[PDB]
């Protein structure tokens, strides 16, 4: 008998009309982290696994835990590949007691987001097996070189898990195979999970909201750190060229990606073995030696220098011009950042848009 | 960057003093023209160069 | 009614300048100003080639130009090479062994040159040295008097008091075939065009106002090329910025005194010589307002999807017309609550008003609220509002001349060849030997039949 | 709605010896041609927006924002504040050594953040699209490959597209740019015909690139090498802790702290 009378004004005269100035941050964000100057895992193969447990059916975000998650799991399998195309990704489905991998390991998001529209229709069926899902994703990266960062998430609906035996058999395994495994969990904190995910070297985080579910996924986009015990590889990489049918088509014959159906006239050829690929990056699926756009690299080296937080301000109390530099416009907003090295001035999107898509500072250039 | 070594070549400390006044002598007297900005010649011969069977 | 409703022929800059002779064309082209004006209407197809050949006095091949266009979007291609050839803007001038060379015209080449770089003239423009004017109008007073007035002639066809215009403005509005002239003394009254108008958008609605002030101008004497590039420059003139009337004739004294009237340009006096723009002058323009609430001035109307209208207007022109085509239920100070119906929107249809009037009307006056959709007036409602007018808009009348009931299928077939060797042929019925004729035909054929 | 920003290659040295070889060609008539240009992007569209950044040895200038002269308002002011920008620019000009390089990265940076504040600030119901010409003529300074590579991809993140024109020296990063971000990169052959190019490659719009029959773009070779030895790579090993390449096996980085588990 208080929800009519839930409105600001139920107790105060001011709040007849400053209702929604009273409470007016009712739906900003303001995104964030930290970082570090520690080796990561750039070379990377992170398996998603998600609960296909009629838990998933349950209303705990707007639609159902399966189509939020869905929803976000598209945006994530973009931006993941998006901010590393070395990495590859693969899915696993925990349904009736068993677990069934979704997408292998690739890295063509078409696949695996056709994959993901094609999972839309699954059936929540059964309990999940915890147990069979890391079966078959250690089963595989078992052959993945220790050099690449052998990496699972797990999303977490439900609550109990049918293990045909105990995790510690596949957690003793994982962490001798230094393999990580990180956990996001619907609405609860599971010490299953916890203990695996802190034990094998990855972290438990439990999602609130559709923006928190956002926020955890982004800590997930950055590469893992590394240490010591991994492989510190010099793997073998291959810079194929673009090669175009130029001498109509001369002794160069239209052929299909190993992954691709579409024959391809032009495009990157195998140094190794010569085969056709109309895509790149693209690792050979019969030679082992990964192919690798030289952009590509570059695309990764933000990580390895990345930018650090300007100097925040109410005002810009140091004098400098009226109009931003950088972007040039008038301080508009009473906030001003200035980077620490150059000093020059820098508003609001300057400090978002310049530190996290640029990664490079203007005036530290010069 | 993970570039080979390019052509660059330095030039004599003279060249660049004269590049320094002489650009900036020339920016000092410097006003804009239509003469200056384009003749039907160029752009004849730059569409030549352009056409569907140009260079 | 032997034809189809009446219907305001909402007539573009091309469909307008399309008709005019090539040397008015010429003469209007003489100022740089309307060169851009009529460049800046073009399609991106003509807008570009154009500023492309701008720099050159050689006859460019129509095939090298033509070939600058992807073959699927040549076709398109030829709409603009239509337009700019139909323009006089192209003309074709033959390369040695006559090859079709093509030229822009080189007043429209040299004034768009002028327009870009210096010139003998300066724009045309100059501020006289003057200091800031007595009685400083700002831009806001500007504006709301620039709306007062259009609203006062709004509300003039709308024929509520206090619409102060001038006899020959309200004569104007007859003579434009946009207040009927039903009864005498002219009291107030709205043609189908007239009401049409009414429900059309404030630029297309300046624009074909003038357009039709343009139709009576060299009636009224006045000059179409000046008045025109007058318009044009105040087109590109500045809001905040003073121009003078210091060299204007007195035809451009008078359509001056009635841009005044008309709140299109402010004066410190009729008889002052210098002014200021408002925004309708600037915005003048052959442009669409929008797809939903205008960009300068944002929606009012929350149409909802059980037909209510929530219109967030004070307004009683705006309501008046909102009345016309939907039944208002009531009335609140800072809001007005109606509901389109289909009588009500009959008598719009009755009236002769294409339901897409309505749909755009309330488009352009959506609330901003009802933005940030595709759609931003629900589907239900949009084919309702023109169900009702397809529901009643199926008969369809045409005046024409039948020849029927020849005395064999050779008279119909040797009729039928002549109806289709004149391109006369309206319609046919091969089974009953029945023809029916554009009765320009009339007399043609009546006198044929005696002689087949 | 579109907003056209133009960067120019202001290095005096190169400008400087092509204004001591008294070429047909020079920065004014360069200059002239930018502002006929930028001029065109407006006069073009009334709607359309335009924005201009000057790349010099030291300092990454706006050249907008016009004047109020009142003598002609849109392009007149625009064409004022640009020389009036060049020539504080150019005329208030130093003399350096230690950093001679065309400030390039800092004014593409400028621009993208500029266009990024102009496309928030810009209304939903209809958006401002976007592109950058860069007009290049002096070398290609390989000490901002970081930098230029980073903000290619944000350029393409922004969904940007880019174009070149290259006076003289050719550029490895500035044609790829142009590939990875969908623009065009041209060697103009006549300098002093500079402005019919740009009216006919850069300027169609991004609406009409689909339409119009261009120069098909130049196929760019992926030419890579590593640290060592800066030799030519087509297969390499790379350092999986901080990605350096190198030509052939070895044990240890010489790029970083880190021996290699070898086995
Ligand atoms: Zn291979
Ligand atoms: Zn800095
Ligand atoms: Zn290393």
């Amino acid at each position: 008998e208080r929800t009519w009378e839930i409105l600001k004004e139920d107790e105060s005269g001011s709040l007849k009309a400053t209702i929604e100035d009273i409470l007016f941050k009712a739906k900003r964000k303001r995104v964030f982290e930290h970082h570090g100057q520690v080796r990561l895992g750039m070379m990377r193969h992170l398996y998603v696994v998600v609960d296909g447990s009629r838990t998933m059916e349950d209303q705990d975000l707007k639609p159902n835990r399966l189509t939020c998650t869905l929803k976000l799991l598209e945006y994530f399998v973009e931006e993941y590949f998006d901010q590393n195309p070395i990495s590859q990704i693969g899915i696993i489905v925990t349904k009736s007691k068993r677990a069934e991998k979704l997408t292998e390991l690739s890295g063509n998001p078409r696949k695996h987001i056709t994959s993901l529209k094609k999972a839309v229709d699954m059936t929540c069926h059964g309990e999940p097996s915890l147990y069979n899902s890391l079966s078959i994703a250690m089963q595989t990266l078992k052959h993945m070189p220790g050099h690449t960062s052998r990496e699972v998430l797990i999303i977490f609906s439900s609550l109990t898990t049918c293990d045909p035996s105990n995790i510690y058999d596949l957690i003793k395994t994982l962490k001798a195979a230094k393999i990580r495994v990180s956990v996001i969990g619907l609405s609860a904190e599971v010490r299953v999970c916890t203990v695996l995910a802190r034990e094998t070297g990855g972290t438990y985080h439990v999602i609130l909201d559709e923006s928190h579910y956002k926020e955890l996924l982004t800590h997930h986009v950055s590469p893992p750190p590394a240490s010591s015990s991994s492989e510190c590889s010099l793997i073998r990489m291959g810079f194929p060229q673009h090669t175009i049918a130029s001498l109509s088509d001369q002794d160069a014959k239209p052929s299909f990606s190993m992954a691709e159906p579409g024959l391809t006239l032009g495009g990157y050829f195998c140094p190794q073995c010569r085969a056709k690929y109309c895509e790149l990056p693209v690792e050979c699926k019969i030679c082992g030696l990964t192919l690798v756009s030289a952009p590509h690299l570059a695309r990764s080296y933000h990580h390895l220098f990345p930018l650090d937080a300007f100097q925040e301000i109410p005002l810009e109390e140091y004098n400098g011009e009226r109009f931003c530099y950088g972007c040039q416009g008038e301080l508009k907003d009473q906030h001003v950042y200035v980077c620490a090295v150059c000093q020059n001035v820098f508003c609001v999107d300057c400090d978002v848009f310049v530190h996290d898509s640029l990664h490079c500072c203007p005036g530290c250039i010069h | 960057g993970p570039t080979p070594i390019q052509s660059l070549q330095y030039a004599t400390s003279q060249d660049i003093i004269n590049s320094f006044q002489s650009i900036r002598q020339e920016m000092e007297a410097y006003t804009p023209k239509l003469t200056q900005v384009l003749s039907s010649s160029a752009a004849s011969s730059t569409i030549t160069a352009l056409s569907p069977g140009g260079a | 009614r032997g034809l189809n409703r009446v219907h305001l022929q909402c007539r573009n800059l091309q469909e307008f300048l399309g008709g005019l002779s090539p040397g008015v064309l010429d003469r209007l082209y003489g100022h740089p100003a309307t060169c851009l004006a009529v460049f800046r209407e073009l399609p991106s197809l003509a807008k570009n080639w154009v500023m492309r050949m701008l720099f050159l006095e050689q006859p460019l091949p129509q095939a090298a130009v033509a070939l600058w266009v992807k073959k699927e979007f040549s076709k398109a291609q030829e709409e603009s090479t239509g337009l700019l050839s139909g323009l006089r803007i192209w003309h074709t001038q033959l390369l040695p062994g006559g090859l079709q060379g093509l030229i822009l015209n080189p007043i429209f080449r040299q004034n768009l040159r002028i327009a870009l770089l210096g010139g003998g003239k300066a724009w045309s423009d100059d501020t006289s040295q003057l200091g800031p004017d007595k009685h400083a109008r700002d831009v806001p007073s500007l504006d709301k008097y620039a709306e007062e007035r259009w609203e006062v002639v709004l509300h003039f066809m709308v024929g509520s008091p206090s619409a102060a215009v001038s006899q020959d403005l309200a004569q104007l509005l007859s003579q434009a075939g946009l207040m009927k002239s039903t009864e005498p003394g002219e009291p107030p009254c709205i043609t189908s065009a007239g009401f049409q108008f009414l429900l059309l958008d404030t630029p297309a609605q300046l624009w074909y106002f003038m357009l039709q002030y343009l139709q009576t101008a060299q009636s009224r004497g006045m000059d179409l090329v000046e008045i025109l590039s007058f318009l044009f420059q105040l087109s590109f003139s500045t809001l905040g910025k003073d121009y003078s009337v210091e060299g204007m004739s007195d035809s451009l004294l008078n359509f001056l005194q009635h841009l005044r009237e008309f709140g299109l340009v402010f004066q410190r006096k009729r008889k002052s010589r210098r002014y200021y723009p408002t925004r309708l002058a600037i915005n003048l323009s052959s442009g669409v307002s929008g797809a939903g609430g205008t960009v300068h001035q944002p929606g009012f109307i929350v149409v909802e999807t059980n037909y209510r209208l929530y219109a967030y207007t004070e307004s009683e022109l705006q309501i008046a017309l909102i009345a016309l085509f939907s039944e208002m239920l009531y009335r609140f100070p800072n809001m007005v609550v109606a509901q389109v119906t289909r009588e009500s929107v009959q008598q719009a249809i009755a009236s002769g008003i294409t339901a897409q009037q309505i749909i755009h009307f309330l488009r352009t006056r959506a609330h901003p609220v009802m933005l940030k959709q595709t759609p931003v007036l629900p589907p239900t409602i949009t084919d309702q509002i023109r169900l009702w007018e397809l529901e009643r808009d199926r008969l369809r009348f045409t005046e024409g001349v039948l020849y029927n009931q020849f005395l064999s299928q050779v008279d119909f077939e040797l009729l039928l060849a002549h109806a289709r060797e004149l391109g006369v042929l309206v319609f046919e019925n091969s089974a009953k030997r029945l023809m029916v004729v554009t009765p320009a035909g009339h007399s043609d054929v009546k006198r044929f039949w005696k002689r087949q | 709605l579109n907003l056209l920003v133009i960067v120019v290659d202001a290095n005096p040295i190169w400008w400087g010896k092509q204004a001591l070889k008294e070429s047909q060609f020079t920065l004014s008539k360069c200059i002239d041609a930018v502002m006929v240009l930028g001029n065109s992007h407006l006069f073009m569209n009334r709607s359309n927006k335009l924005a201009v950044i000057a790349s010099h040895i030291q300092e990454s200038r706006f050249l907008y924002p016009g004047s109020k002269d009142g003598k002609y308002e849109l392009l007149t002011s625009a064409n004022e504040v640009i020389v009036e920008e060049i020539k504080d620019l150019m005329t208030k000009s130093d003399i350096k050594g230690q950093h001679t390089e065309t400030l390039l990265a800092g004014s593409l940076a400028k621009a993208l953040c500029y266009i990024h504040r102009m496309n928030k600030e810009v209304k939903d119901n209809q958006e401002m699209k976007s592109r950058i010409l860069v007009i290049k003529a002096a070398e290609d300074s390989a000490l901002q490959y970081m930098n230029f590579m980073n903000v290619i991809f944000a350029a393409q993140k922004q969904n940007i597209l880019i174009d070149a024109c290259v006076l003289d020296s050719d550029s490895g990063l500035l044609q790829q740019a142009c590939d990875i971000t969908g623009g065009l990169y041209l060697k103009v052959p006549q300098m002093p015909s500079l402005l019919q190019y740009l009216l006919w490659v850069f300027l169609p719009d991004q609406d009409q690139r689909s339409q119009l029959i261009l120069p098909p773009p130049v196929h760019v070779d992926y030419r890579a090498a590593c640290f060592c030895h800066r030799n030519l790579i087509e297969i390499g090993y790379v350092c999986s802790v901080c990605l350096s390449i190198f030509c052939n096996f070895s044990p240890i980085c010489t790029t970083c702290e880190t021996a290699f588990k070898i086995s």
